[PDB]
């Protein structure tokens, strides 16, 4: 139940990725989805489909069933901020803001799909709210650069220019948060909304 | 000794050689019915036993011979060092996918050092020097728009070029056409590949500079007078193979192929069966060779302990100016070479003022007169049976094929050195953190919205913050 | 341990919300999940209209693409090809297309107000039976204190109001409507709460559930007939989004063999990324 | 003397150069290809069938070419896991590495800075104890030692990020002393295959299908002439596509695959 | 170029549903026009299509609780 912090580690996604194909990450990713009842930690997500397990300590060699905590795709997402939209599925955008939490942006931005893709009757507000996100994601593009408001490049450019330090990094990721791409996300809040409505109403 | 050859017939014992005999070239000389195929294929394997990759360039028509050199290949372990480029398929058949890879590709274009002008004249050979004077202005001006342009250079490319209203759109109109929708400008090309090219078209003898309608039929007569052998082999090259040539990054390049001993079969359909292309399909791989070995080899390298011998099989029909000399820049890759011939008369018949210097230049000779043959050394005659090496077939013979990666894009790599250059400055200077505040009439709303809220769980306060702005707005 | 999802669960409660009905604290989560509930048959009616939402914005967003593509067309391509002459082989049926397009755009139109008058026809007959099962349950509510307060077992107000919650929410009256399930439902209150025989209490709720039984039975056939018109609403919506896709791959298998005319792929990779999502999302 | 065959002639001269020590003894003609541990490469297409990148593409997400068709088309959310996964461990130093990799970078060592009689030896005597049971590689300590902080050395290896990128650009720059084959790793080619190949596919400009990420990262930062930490290897997904339109499939295996 | 009236209106004619597409109509001629010389006559066109896309968006999208259940006018 800790906090979400834009780590950009340069040796992590390889080493994920290759545990999440082995039979011992898939194991035990069942067996925290049998003991967290599918509940995201970082936003309290509670969904069967495309969640996975993350560590803490930052070590994806070791993994112990304490350490070893269940999130969301975009919590899960946010841990990797080195490639993301580059990685397949999943997409994401940097967002200059200081008034919410990085999962309290993930939780509002669950409630903001939910309200979009299936709709009963707050899109206009979901989506007048979704605007001024991408506008806070403009705003950051003159701060730190042209091109580099996806975080793909930004975390290419911070983990190619040599900074491993907690301060320097926590002191470059500060008052920056990442917002998910709807867009790209597509394919995961339609299944999450089909599958829903259609276990509801059958 | 170091190389195998054979074992004598009188008294029984074998003959090796040493390196500095291998590495002047040899020479061996047999009719079709006695057998020199086998006796090349057991000298490649002599050359495989030490680790160096002979290259076989065979026109002998055989389509059974691959077979042979893969189990001896795979027989040695070193299956990876192997590539078969097979010129004796059917012409134009292979459009779009195919059902089976079956053969590697060769471009000697692409990765070019500007010894293609040897290249082409060796693959050619005062309208003669006119046609080498201008190919040797088209292929600076082609290899300068191959180092930066977006054109790739191929037979296909080159051969839209040998036409003139394209060379007059080059040349008088200044800019760049292509069988692309494109258009280049040649006001940033420098002056010193534009010059020779201009140069051409003055020394013609009828010449407009305003248009080209009258100048093209005062000399379309003198165009093609000089430029039809380069334009039919150059149409046979780029029409008849279309699945060898047309790539851009060639998994045979003959620098690669000898600097790091690897195995090149190349096979050619037939020599004695319309030899109007076939021994320009043999003379280009030739003259690549040559010319990627002469003057593209380039803080002093070592001789290779290594003999390295590309075996030809039919140097009669195929032939390049000076192909039995090496220069000092080659005398460090082990290089030798085994020319072989039906019949030396037939020889004498097979190229024109060359018998004589592939005669003089080369040392060893062979004689196979029909118990294989008798060797023809400089100082003594030896009756000797050759070395007889049966490679056992193999079930599959999977040719392996490879990928084309590329260095990535100039319009990309700019913009990342250019963005880690500028985001370099922000990290140095220490005042890097974000602080300017900026508000909209929505952000604040939503914030006072999940700030007045007190429900635990976050999807809940969410919704209810959506409930009062919504409510509020 | 059989919870909700938490898109279900937004969207369950939100329209629960719609319907002025905020009754139940976590009996909602119990009641809506179950099968043989009411909750779930008064839900199960507005989410088909939602579920053929996300299906009408897929099929919106593919007419949006093509509409883009014949403007792209349209602003550039129409007369640098002159007729009898390489375009006009194909810019005639580039303008049946376009005719096609234009009538599917107006039928389409069509669907999206059926679907916005069925929406609001649904919403407003539901509300007006939420209210009143909300009127008459506080009606049946006094009248339970009135007829619970003498009995020889005493028990308070709100107790038997969730043993009637767990009741209607245990075994269903929408469906199954006759003689035998109504006595079921009784004996199940009776069951929850601890003993009642009730002899003459037992035609006394009789003749006091008769008003929840006939809002649950008048309930029933708007369900029926709302059912008969979403089916048709989405058998329209899936064959309006298959035809559109036909549409735009036609154009597209046109517009690519244009000699002098080509898509940029910077404004059509801006136009083409919100077409990521699956097809096969109905069934 | 006597006459000879291959099996005569390849053991007699087994000694007077090694690297024909490992395949001396074995008999690799009647042999399978791509089982055991001397297999050929894969092509792109039992690549992609082996690691399962593989679907139908779509219409209108991904533009066919309108002459082809019954093709197939790359995943590229699993190919970037793959072609990210083929890349090496970090380098951090020469001492945390394999021991396969300890006895090469040595060699290299040797070669880079002309003292080719030292690392000839080391290529001899580690044939030698390769043949003789399991190989040690203790024979490549005492050059190691020596040129791990000479100028070229640290220039080749400090422009670099990854082991097999670092090796691979060490035998690029050993190898213009005169030259170094490929052939002489054929004790590397059965304890190591990721290795072998990234060796193998140095010199050329097509790579293999088992290394595309090491040589697609080789690549990219000799262009840039700069170390990456980030792999780069965006390239080489685009590269698969391109050897995957083109073995043409049969509509048996056609339908079989799922988009 | 310029395109002719008649492609115009048909241009008109083929986005007259769906509101995006005629405010990617606007957007477009925008475009385009600032890549032209932009002519006054071509800002009344503008002009002109702004009045379209304006009319587009006042009968097109009107949400009027359709939720609430408040029936369409
Ligand atoms: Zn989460």
């Amino acid at each position: 139940r800790c906090e979400l912090k834009l780590i950009a580690s340069p040796g992590s996604w390889r080493l994920y990725s290759a545990r999440k194909i082995d039979e011992r990450f898939k194991s035990y990713e069942q067996k925290i989805f049998q003991r967290d009842r599918y509940t995201c930690q970082f936003c309290g997500f509670q969904a069967r489909l495309y969640q996975d397990i993350v560590n803490l300590d930052g070590d994806y060699t070791n993994n112990r069933l304490s350490n070893l905590v269940t999130a969301c795709c975009f919590c899960a997402q946010c841990f990797f901020v080195e490639s993301v939209g580059v990685g397949g599925y999943g997409g994401g955008t940097l967002i200059y803001l200081p008034e919410l939490t990085q999962a309290e942006l993930n939780s509002l931005c669950h409630v903001l799909f939910c309200a979009i893709t299936n709709d009963t009757g707050y899109k206009s507000s979901a989506q007048n709210i979704y605007r001024s996100f991408k506008f806070r994601s403009q705003i950051v593009e003159e701060k730190f650069g042209e091109g580099t408001s996806d975080p793909a490049i930004f975390g290419q450019l911070m983990i190619d220019s040599g900074v491993n330090s907690e301060e320097i990094r926590e002191k470059l990721f500060k008052n920056i948060r990442l917002l998910p791409s709807r867009a790209k996300f597509r394919k995961q809040i339609e299944k999450w909304a089909a599958s829903a409505l259609e276990e509801i109403a059958d | 000794g170091i190389t195998f050859f054979g074992n004598d017939r009188k008294t029984g014992e074998e003959l090796w050689f040493a390196n500095d005999d291998m590495r002047t070239h040899a020479l061996i000389f047999g009719s079709t019915g006695s057998g020199k195929t086998e006796t090349l294929v057991s000298l490649s394997y002599n050359a495989l036993v030490q680790g160096s990759g002979f290259i076989y360039v065979d026109g002998k028509g055989d389509n059974s011979l691959y077979a042979k050199v893969f189990s001896m290949v795979r027989s040695m372990g070193r299956e990876d060092d192997l590539l078969l480029i097979n010129f004796m398929t059917g012409a134009r058949d292979i459009v779009g996918p195919q059902e089976k890879r079956l053969s590697n590709t060769l471009n000697p274009f692409c990765q070019g050092s500007s010894s293609m002008l040897t290249q082409l004249v060796v693959s050619l050979m005062m309208w003669k020097g006119r046609a080498i004077a201008f190919v040797e202005a088209l292929m600076r001006l082609l290899v300068y728009m191959r180092d930066e342009g977006a054109i790739l250079l191929d037979a296909n490319t080159i051969r839209n070029y040998f036409d003139l209203q394209r060379l007059e759109s080059i040349v008088i109109d200044k800019v760049f056409p292509r069988d692309d929708q494109e258009s280049v400008n040649i006001e940033t090309i420098p002056k010193l590949v534009t010059d020779p090219l201009r140069n051409y078209l003055n020394t013609l003898p009828g010449y407009n500079k305003e248009k080209k309608g009258k100048q093209v039929s005062q000399v379309l007569e003198q165009h093609g007078f000089i430029t039809m052998q380069l334009v039919r082999s150059f149409s046979s090259l780029a029409d008849t193979y279309g699945h060898i040539i047309r790539t851009n990054l060639a998994e045979v390049d003959f620098k690669d192929v000898v600097l790091n001993r690897r195995i090149l079969v190349v096979l050619l359909p037939a020599l004695e069966k319309s030899p109007d292309e076939l021994s320009n399909l043999g003379k280009i791989i030739v003259s690549s060779l040559k010319a990627m070995m002469a003057a593209g080899l380039g803080r002093k390298p070592t001789n290779a302990p290594t003999p390295y011998m590309c075996i030809l099989d039919e140097y009669g029909y195929y032939a390049v100016q000076g192909f039995a000399v090496v220069p000092a820049q080659a005398r460090s890759l082990g290089f030798s070479a085994i020319f072989a011939g039906q019949d030396l008369p037939a020889f004498q018949k097979a190229s024109k003022e060359e018998a004589a210097s592939i005669g003089a230049n080369t040392n060893i000779k062979i004689c196979m007169k029909l118990g294989e043959a008798h060797i023809f050394f400089k100082s003594k005659i030896v009756r000797a049976r050759m070395f007889y090496a049966n490679p056992k077939p193999v079930k599959q013979l999977k040719i392996n094929q490879f990928l084309k990666v590329e260095p990535p894009p100039d319009d990309y790599l700019m913009k990342l050195q250019k963005q880690l250059a500028s985001f370099q400055s922000i990290l140095e200077s220490g005042d890097l953190s974000i602080n300017k505040a900026v508000e909209n009439e929505e952000i604040t709303l939503i914030s006072k919205a999940l700030k007045e809220s007190t429900i635990v769980e976050p999807i809940e306060r969410g919704v209810a913050a959506l409930i009062a702005f919504h409510g509020q707005n | 341990s059989q919870w909700l999802s938490t898109y279900g669960t937004i969207t369950a409660e939100r329209i629960l919300g719609r319907y002025n009905i905020s009754l139940p604290q976590d009996e909602i989560l119990e009641a809506i999940n179950i099968p043989s509930s009411f909750y779930r048959h008064l839900l199960q009616i507005p989410l088909k209209n939602v579920l053929n939402g996300i299906v009408i914005q897929q099929a919106s967003d593919y007419h949006v693409y093509a509409q883009k593509l014949l403007i792209d067309y349209l602003l550039s391509g129409e007369s640098s090809k002159e007729p009898d002459s390489q375009g006009a082989g194909t810019r005639e049926s580039l303008e049946d297309e376009r005719q096609r397009l234009v009538q599917l755009g107006d039928e389409f139109h069509k669907l999206e107000l059926e679907q916005d008058n069925l929406i609001a026809s649904s919403q407003a007959s539901l509300m007006k039976i939420s209210i009143d099962w909300n009127t008459k349950l506080e009606t049946t509510l006094s009248k339970l204190n009135s007829l619970y307060k003498n009995t020889n077992s005493k028990i308070k107000k709100n107790a038997i109001r969730k043993a009637l919650i767990k009741a209607f929410i245990h075994c269903d009256l929408v469906k199954d409507q006759s003689q035998k399930n109504k006595y079921q439902l009784i004996d199940k209150l009776n069951q929850t709460l601890a003993v009642s025989v009730g002899a003459e209490l037992k035609e006394s709720i009789l003749t006091n559930l008769s008003e929840l039984f006939q809002i649950l039975e008048a309930l029933n056939t708007k369900l029926d007939e709302f059912t008969d018109r979403t089916n048709h609403l989405s058998q329209q919506a899936k064959s309006f989004r298959t035809q559109f896709y036909e549409v735009i791959l036609r154009i597209i298998e046109l517009i690519k063999l244009l000699p002098e005319y080509k898509i940029d792929p910077a404004q059509d990779a801006i136009n083409r990324e919100p077409l990521y999502f699956d097809r096969t999302i109905g069934e | 003397r006597k006459t000879y065959d291959m099996k005569s002639l390849r053991a007699q001269e087994q000694f007077n150069w090694p690297a024909i020590m490992p395949i001396v003894k074995e008999d690799l003609v009647s042999q399978d290809v791509n089982k055991g541990p001397w297999a050929m490469a894969l092509t792109p297409m039992e690549f992609a069938r082996k690691y399962n990148l593989l679907r139908k593409d779509d219409a209108l997400l991904d533009n066919p070419v309108p002459g082809e068709e019954m093709t197939a088309g790359i995943r590229r959310g699993d190919a970037k896991r793959v072609f990210t996964m083929q890349l090496g461990p970090y380098w951090d130093g020469f001492e945390r590495c394999s021991p396969q990799a300890y006895a090469l970078s040595a060699v290299f060592m040797a070669r880079m800075n002309r003292d080719r009689d030292a690392a000839n030896n080391i290529l001899k005597v580690l044939d030698k104890t390769f043949v003789d049971g399991k190989p040690d590689f203790s024979v490549a300590r005492p050059v190691m030692k020596k040129y791990q902080n000479s100028e070229l050395v640290q220039e080749v290896v400090a422009k670099h990020a990854y082991v097999l990128t670092v090796i691979a650009s060490l035998l690029e720059a050993a190898r213009e002393d005169g030259v170094v084959p490929s052939s002489e790793f054929l004790w590397l080619k059965p304890v190591d295959r990721r290795l072998w190949y990234m060796l193998n596919c140095v010199g050329r400009q097509t790579p293999y299908s088992e290394v595309a990420g090491p040589f697609a990262h080789w690549k990219a930062e000799k262009e840039m002439g700069r170390r990456s930490l980030v792999p780069m290897i965006d390239e080489a997904i685009r590269a698969l596509e391109i050897a995957v339109k083109e073995v043409r499939l049969t509509p048996r295996q056609m339908e079989e695959l799922e988009p | 170029t310029l395109p002719t009236r008649d492609a115009l209106l048909k241009a008109m004619q083929v986005g007259e549903t769906s509101i995006e597409a005629a405010e990617y109509m606007a957007t477009r001629f925008e475009q385009i026009l600032t890549k032209a010389k932009l002519l006054p006559e071509c800002n009344d066109m503008l002009e002109k299509i702004k009045e379209y896309a304006q009319f587009v968006k006042f009968k097109l999208l009107s949400s009027a609780q359709v939720w609430s259940g408040q029936e369409r006018p």
